[PDB]
């Protein structure tokens, strides 16, 4: 049986670690929800 | 059980010890996740029980105690923040700017960072603490790296 436990509270942080890149990728999307990079 | 808003982890017994398999979104009284996190499974919250509502396998997201309610979008222009909650670890939030999707039916925002699969159905949020989207169905490119679809429902 699968259960859930707070982790904490929906707040944006002022000066919070930033990172990662913002790629632009051309991708299809299946029946079953996965999603695959389309070349 | 819990219905205080905030993000959850959700946890099973049943492999070894106590494992994270994802993570959800408690807002106004209905818990939000990833269909892949608990395949549409019943859930509990101390003595109480979550019911599955709405569910959808191509979105990959599901509902329980109600409809789907977070319904903000990402602005396409924003940099965004993960409140990744990793297994085993403290909540924390990643400031990231989105790349895109571009699929045949329009284009989703998404974001570049790697975490452990059990972190899915953790939120992304814009500047006003809004719950623009979950975070765990995406791609692997390239390099080996992950990028994640800001996943958002559709509040009837
Ligand atoms: C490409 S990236 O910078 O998004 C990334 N590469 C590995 C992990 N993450 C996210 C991250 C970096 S430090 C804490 N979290
Ligand atoms: C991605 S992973 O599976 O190595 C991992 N294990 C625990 C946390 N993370 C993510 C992380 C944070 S900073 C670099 N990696
Ligand atoms: C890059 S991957 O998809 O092969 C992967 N392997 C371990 C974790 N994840 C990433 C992840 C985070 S939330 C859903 N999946």
């Amino acid at each position: 049986d699968m259960y859930i436990e707070r982790a904490g509270d929906i707040t944006w942080e002022k000066d919070a670690e930033v990172t990662g890149n913002s790629p632009r990728l051309d991708v299809a999307l299946d029946e079953s929800g996965d999603f695959s990079l389309v070349e | 059980g819990e219905t205080t808003d905030g993000v959850y982890r959700v946890m099973t017994r049943r492999l070894l010890g106590s494992t994270q398999v994802g993570v959800g979104v408690m807002q106004e009284g209905v818990f939000h996740t990833m269909w892949h996190v608990t395949k549409g499974a019943a859930l509990r919250s101390g003595e109480g029980r979550l019911d599955p509502y709405w569910g959808d396998v191509k979105q990959d997201l599901v509902s329980y105690c109600g409809p789907w309610k977070l319904d903000a979008a990402w602005d396409g222009l924003s940099e965004v923040q993960l409140l990744a909650v990793p297994p085993g670890e403290r909540a924390k939030n990643i400031q990231t700017l989105p790349g895109i999707f571009k699929t045949k039916d329009g284009d989703i925002g998404a974001v570049a960072l790697d975490y452990p699969a059990g972190t899915s159905g953790s939120p992304i949020l814009d500047k006003c603490g809004r719950v623009i989207g979950l975070y765990g169905n995406g791609v692997v490119i390239k390099n080996g790296s992950y990028v994640s679809a800001i996943t958002q429902g559709k509040r009837e």
